[PDB]
């Protein structure tokens, strides 16, 4: 229904707000107000609507066609979380099956060829969830990356995923928020955080550094760094730069790390990097100034863009067959659920806001 | 190919042989015949079947020193990793004397801390296999720190995590 | 801006003092699809997560929400001390009148609106004041705005030994 | 000796400066079948387990595992200082050659010595010192002795306020 004026906060401090399209409508200040004001007309559906508050201002968590819908909504919510932070999330444990199946096999050739061809990260998270079931939240808003919950062995685990099909699968203001809030959530509610890799870099743009990307996107390096339950991250193609460390990397406390053979971590592009690298050397000859350029390019990318050398240096715990993925989380999370780790005492953090 | 998929994955195949395979033939002949098991051999003896899980299995030595980068077996020298004994965790860590002698240096210390790491974190015994001829020379101090890192590990674990020591 | 720094004192144990003459939110569709909702929340958060000493005074303006959230006792602000010249209220005069009065200006159309005028005045004349938050304790003193400076120095001298603690938690999860 | 000595200075605040000069560990049949494995563990142990300021100064000689167990940085000592003089190297030129060179040496039998001479010679000039530990960190500082009062003093000010826990156990277990 309508929740407006400083009602709307109340809602925007709980966890997940679910809401009914067309029925429900948030905001602080209504259309009269608006119009004699700023002389602007906006009706209430536009103003915040379920669909406005979805997937433009990422106040909501859902946005239902009804409110049997909406309420079997928030039961689900609810039975992947504990009653409260003193106890583990609700489980019905079923020990699973890790002899390699033909859905397992599916993921060895689920990278295309190309590096710039997209895939759908959906596939590989419901791969290794429990019947591939996989309750997304905030689908609407920041498209680009993937969060939501799942089973693993019978156990709710939380997913924040990059996603190729949508701008790339970049990071950017919008997705940093959403999956900061919900890695957050996931740990302060006890509950374990599964991350699948594919992030080119930041979305650029002159915009997101005047909207301040660089204290907006700070908040998921905070969230990971801080978070003390389980943290399994598994790159599956890109990473790069920045986006490499904040994408649930070891270097903020993530527990297990893996690579797929496809996967590429590096500083950054070998075009980039080789006009840096070898300036003088390109300069040299400007006969032939280009193949060579080319050739160093080749190089460059033919050694570096492979998740080897962050495996050289144990960044990453293994490099890993795609099909293998479900068989490294499950006998992971067996491992990594009895983890015990404090963080320095305090009255609370002081996260970038 | 090797810009394929597939490629990537059959480079993979090819990087886990090599790896599994760290310490030459002969080295390994020469250990079997001193009546010995080599590091994997004793693993596989330790875990419930199926239940290992290698960790830095790829990792290489960052050394240059008296030309020891001419080989940089993956691994460096020791096995570690996590599984089960009897249903229960365990992590462990398996010395290779098949290669460099199973001196231990900066990787090959650092592989362990982080074996330890992982126990004290999750609360599970800590089973360490140990055949090595010393520190490897070639890499002078920092084999050094990584011992002391590894005691300073031993003394935090003390009476926290059970701690077992198989020299053989 | 607000909401990091509270927080940041709050962190180091430093305590808040905050001036209130707000007369609401900035309206705009802008406001609403960049989030409000969630970034405005951010601040009464963070009043109410404070365990630092706090202390409020409004000395003129403090209408609807935006009164809840600059350091209001509701939120667990310690010291709430409002001016002779505070005008606590839900909402505006004009507006207020314009719904509670709706059907008597609707009557009388022929000169609908010097009756409203005079709703109006006498709405603002009897509500836009501290006296009636004062009635119910909202605000703990109307002071002499001359006596601020005694009330504030009095007030930290007893409230610095202020002793608060949040419901056990790994952390919160403050709107982002 | 030691062993108690620092466990006794940390179970009651005091904090422990050392100053170290070791060849290494004393040579003998008898060491070993009195269990020096076990004893002199207890060294390395109650260094690793103090929590009060340690301030480590290296002298001269730091040679394997004795360089580890003279309160070294890698089992929690806060500051390490070394002089000009100090040699942190894993073993003594001599022997390192001797493995490091084996080959080397031998071919060229003609004439094996004054090469083996040479590299002991490269080997001391280039490592017996202690700037291979400080480009890694080991020392925080290699100092003029002059300055060691100095560093102590202003180490001492800044680390007294040093706080820091181990895991949670009823006690530790080590070797008796």
């Amino acid at each position: 229904g309508p929740c407006a004026g400083g009602a709307v906060y109340s809602p925007a401090i709980t966890d997940f707000t679910v809401m009914v399209d067309q029925t429900s409508h948030m905001f602080i200040t209504g259309p009269d107000v608006i119009k004699t004001v700023t002389g602007e007309d906006v009706g209430f559906e536009e103003l915040g609507g379920a669909r406005t508050h979805n997937s433009t201002s990422g106040v909501a968590h859902h946005m239902a066609g009804d409110e049997k819908d909406a309420v079997e909504y928030v039961k689900q919510l609810l039975s992947y979380l504990p009653s409260n932070n003193l106890s583990e999330p609700p489980a019905f444990p079923e020990e699973a099956d890790l002899a390699v199946t033909d859905e397992d096999a599916e993921l060895d050739t689920i990278v295309p060829d190309s590096a710039n061809q997209p895939y759908d990260m959906h596939s590989v998270i419901e791969h290794v969830l429990d019947d591939a079931e996989f309750f997304e939240t905030q689908p609407l808003f920041a498209p680009n990356i993937l969060t939501g919950f799942g089973r693993v062995e019978g156990r709710p685990v939380g997913i924040v995923a990059n996603q190729p099909m949508q701008f790339a699968g970049c990071l950017d203001i919008t997705a940093s928020e959403k999956a900061a809030r919900f890695v957050r959530t996931c740990d302060a509610f006890n509950v374990p955080v599964l991350t699948f890799v594919d992030v080119p870099g930041f979305l650029p743009g002159v915009d997101q550094e005047h909207d301040g990307i660089i204290r907006r996107g700070a908040k998921l390096i905070f969230a990971y760094a801080e978070a003390t339950v389980p943290l399994i991250t598994v790159i599956t193609r890109k990473a790069f730069g920045g986006a490499y460390d904040v994408m649930g990397s070891k270097h903020l406390g993530a527990d297990l790390n893996l690579a797929w053979p496809t996967a590429q971590i590096a500083v950054m592009g070998a075009q980039g990097a080789v006009n840096i690298l070898h300036r003088r050397t390109i300069a040299d000859a400007g006969d032939d100034a280009e193949a060579t350029r080319a050739r160093l390019i080749q190089e460059y990318e033919d050694a570096l863009l492979n998740p080897y050398t962050a495996a050289e240096r144990g960044y990453v715990d293994a490099v890993i067959m795609p099909s293998d993925t479900r068989r490294h989380i499950v006998r992971g999370l067996r491992q990594l659920r009895t983890k015990r780790e404090s963080l320095p005492p305090k009255k609370h953090g002081n996260i970038p806001l | 190919d090797i810009h394929t998929t597939a490629g990537k994955l059959a480079d993979l195949r090819r990087r886990i042989e090599e790896a599994t395979h760290a310490g030459s033939a002969r080295a390994v002949e020469k250990q079997h015949a001193k009546g010995k098991l080599t590091a994997r051999e004793r693993i596989d003896l330790l875990l419930d079947e199926g239940s290992f899980v290698e960790l830095d299995e790829f990792a290489r030595h960052r050394s240059t020193n008296f030309g020891l980068d001419a080989n940089r077996p993956y691994g460096d020298g020791v096995v570690t990793g996590y599984g089960t004994v009897d249903g229960r965790p365990v992590a462990v860590f398996s010395q290779d004397f098949t290669v460099f002698g199973g001196a231990l240096g900066e990787v090959y210390g650092q592989k362990i801390v982080k074996v330890m790491d992982f126990a004290l974190k999750t609360g599970c015994p800590v089973v360490g296999i140990n055949d090595s001829g010393g520190a490897r020379i070639q890499e002078g101090v920092a084999s050094l720190g990584a011992y002391g890192e590894i005691f300073r590990r031993n003394t935090h674990a003390s009476g926290v995590i059970p701690q077992i020591s198989l020299v053989v």
